[PDB]
């Protein structure tokens, strides 16, 4: 699930940094990428950003 | 003034003799050959300031005049306005490009308030009856709802 | 903006005195404070309430 | 942050010093200096014009 | 009373001289985060936060509406600039008989210059 | 008594403060406004009188659709709706003082109509001159003139003008027999008579 | 339920006759009437809808000054003076009815007079064709058409031309492809849309 996404994404990663980072420009892209796409309101692009890179990515 | 501000204390001692606390003024006046309005001027006239830091008071804890702001302004101003301004500007910048600068020149939307019709009507292309004409044209149209009813809620 | 309104807007603040928030309750009084109210205000000041 | 990288500690000579407020104008002729103590004027409320508020040098 | 002590601020009101929210306890303050606070931020792992609220939260003036613009644009912020509080040390400092130099050190000849 | 200037409007669509007024003095023509532009005023009054039909419309939810104008400096008293809206819903009496009101702006109208798109734009400027005349009119010697201080082409949205006020008018003015003016004046000689 | 033959009369100046006159069916024009050898038909109306601004207007004391007409094979009921007198004089509610007809009169009046102040032979049309297929108009396939027959100089009275404009409708039906015609039928195609 994505709190073990969440886990398993700096479970087995880069610096805990490293990753956030990169996770977080993603998100940025994300954001500013597929600019208020589907609302997203609930699965915010950081979330997004977080399960497609912990799941999807993984 | 510091001295008739002294004579008027002295004088007005003398009328609290017989009228006690000198509630009289304008009476005070029928002797201070001024109306209150300046008295109560001279009054404050005659303050001393404060640091701006004796500390509080009901607690050392902290100085004056840290519990105000200097001269400038909350963010939430700041925006509003800048809104305002491209708000409209897409909104003016939707119907004739070109009278839209003279819509900019004649008056703001960047840093003249005007450029004076006249210096405006060669400005753009040299003229003198296609002025006042898209002017009003201009503003009319942006106007009346749908146009105007834009800012009718940004009115800033 | 005026000018699409041409609202000749009007000049004065209004500092209007409001319940702040999170007050309720029942006024009970007031007491204002001027010349004849007593006068008891800083030198220059019109009306205390 | 990409404006600077090291401070520079040390002291400010008389030139330095007057290097702090020389406000030269066109019609040229300098100012920065102050030629008054006293504060904003007791009746209007302006500000001298040389005092510690001269508008004319700060 | 819990209504005694309550309080919030998106923003509000600045400080004179330092800009910085004017907290005090009635009126829209703002919770001071002195350095032992800090020395629970960068005592954490990624402190961008920290770097923020340093700030634009309370300095960059300009910063600070920009951003808050920013937000009410839809996107992100942008990159904060140097508080306040500094430039003002500096004009202290240079009261004082000093020579502050902060400065750069660019191009390929490599470039010493001085800035506000 | 709310008023305003010679050069200023009361109001505009979409602004739902729409209950009736009250012209205290002045004309205060109400400028109509229209989409792209061009607005007539239709509406122009007299002392005590009200304009400006709003919670009375499409309801107390009416949109003017309607731009106004304060013409000339304006005199314009107006109530809270109740007095339309409560007050009114009493005795007729009461709702028929405005409708009466409102049968003015409605005669004003039918004094338009006929006047207006007549069908010459001399003809027609003359139609509602005279009863131009006979609303704002300054009768003095030569006969019943209006005098106001007044443009040419405000005059156009008298007709669809370019230079008639200024040129047609002049032949009334003496060539035509029926006005004169003083810098900015208007001299109706005449109800009928010479120009008729 | 009174009615009269089409294009007839409802009564003329100089006889108010009985005040009322509300308009049932057909859907009936009053024209005008005065001095100007035009005469415009101003009242036009729907079912149940009145007509009788008669015992009222100045205060009663007012003579129909505008000739009328029993425009379509009229429909029209009425009313006693007095009917009216009572009612309004007890509650409002019985003629809220009729200040809501009023309203619906009023403003028929603006609208149109909207177009009729466009003082030109052609938007002014364009402009009012689409009014009329709004009231009394018929939608079928091509859009909203009225489908009365139309007798050209019919909306030369608005106007003020002759017959360069009956070859102008043809326009509508032509050039402007907005409408058709069918022994004399009346095909607006569009609420704008062959011709805006």
């Amino acid at each position: 699930q994505i709190m073990h996404r969440a886990e398993d994404l700096i479970s087995a990663a880069s610096n805990r940094y490293r990753i956030t980072v990169q996770v977080a420009n993603r998100a940025k892209r994300r954001r500013y990428e597929e600019f208020e796409s589907a609302e997203d309101a609930m699965m915010k692009p950081v979330l997004r950003a977080i399960i497609e890179m912990s799941d999807e990515l993984t | 003034l510091y001295e008739t501000i002294s004579r008027i204390k002295k004088t007005t001692k003398l009328l609290s003799q017989e009228m006690g606390r000198k509630p009289t003024e304008e009476e005070i006046a029928t002797r201070m050959e001024m109306t209150i309005e300046k008295l109560r001027f001279i009054a404050k006239s005659a303050q001393l300031p404060i640091s701006l830091e004796t500390p509080i008071g009901k607690e050392e804890d902290s100085r004056l005049g840290d519990f105000i702001e200097s001269d400038g302004e909350t963010p939430e101003d700041q925006v509003s306005k800048n809104l305002l301004r491209e708000d409209l500007e897409k909104v003016l910048d939707s119907l004739s490009p070109r009278e839209r600068d003279v819509l900019r020149l004649r008056y703001g939307l960047d840093d003249g308030r005007m450029k004076t019709l006249e210096e405006i009507g060669q400005i753009f292309n040299v003229t003198r009856e296609r002025i006042r004409q898209i002017e009003a044209k201009a503003l009319r149209k942006l106007r009346h709802p749908n146009r105007n009813s834009v800012l009718k809620e940004y009115i800033r | 903006l005026r000018a699409i309104f041409g609202e000749k807007a009007r000049d004065v603040r209004d500092n209007s005195l409001r319940v702040p928030n999170g007050e309720k309750g029942r006024v009970v009084d007031v007491r204002l404070f001027t010349r004849e109210q007593g006068d008891e205000l800083p030198p220059g000041a019109n009306m205390v309430v | 942050t990409n404006q600077f990288d090291y401070v520079k500690i040390g002291l400010a000579s008389p030139e330095r010093i007057r290097q702090w407020g020389e406000r030269t104008l066109p019609n040229g002729q300098v100012v920065g200096e102050v030629t008054k103590p006293e504060t904003i004027n007791y009746r209007t409320l302006k500000p001298e014009m040389d005092g510690l508020f001269c508008e004319r040098i700060f | 009373l819990v209504d005694d002590k309550i309080h919030a601020r998106s923003t509000g009101p600045y400080s004179l001289v330092t800009q910085q929210p004017l907290g005090g306890k009635a009126q829209q303050g703002g919770q001071r985060f002195g350095e032992m606070e800090v020395w629970a931020l960068e005592a954490f792992g990624a402190a961008y936060t920290l770097q923020e609220l340093l700030t634009v939260k309370s300095d960059d003036m300009q910063g600070r509406n920009e951003a808050l613009n920013a937000i009410v644009k839809g996107k992100a912020i942008p990159r904060p600039g140097t508080p306040e509080s500094f430039k003002v040390l500096m004009r202290e400092l240079q009261s004082l008989g000093l020579d502050i130099a902060v400065h750069k050190v660019e191009t390929q000849a490599d470039g010493s210059s001085l800035d506000v | 008594v709310e008023t305003f200037e010679r050069n200023k409007t009361i109001f505009f669509p979409g602004d739902p403060a729409e209950r009736v007024y009250f012209l205290l003095k002045g004309a205060v023509k109400l400028s109509r406004v229209y989409e792209a532009g061009e607005e007539i005023t239709v509406a122009l009054l007299r002392e005590n009188s009200v304009f400006g039909v709003l919670s009375l419309l499409t309801g107390n939810k009416s949109d003017r659709f309607y731009h106004a104008v304060a013409f000339t400096p304006v005199e314009l008293l107006s109530a809270p709706i109740e007095q339309v809206e409560q007050a009114l819903k009493e005795n007729p009496e009461l709702s028929m003082l405005m409708l009466r009101g409102l049968s003015s702006r409605i005669l004003q109208t039918e004094m338009m109509i006929e006047t207006l798109a007549h069908r010459d734009m001399g003809s027609r400027l003359v139609s509602f001159l005279l009863i131009l005349c006979r609303d704002f009119g300054v009768p003095c010697a030569d006969g019943i003139t209006i005098d106001l201080k007044l443009s040419h082409q405000a005059i156009a949205e008298a007709i669809g003008s370019t230079r008639v006020t200024v040129t047609r008018l002049l032949g009334d003015l003496r060539e035509k027999k029926m006005i004169s003016i003083h810098k900015k004046k208007i001299t109706v000689h005449k109800p009928v008579t010479l120009s008729r």
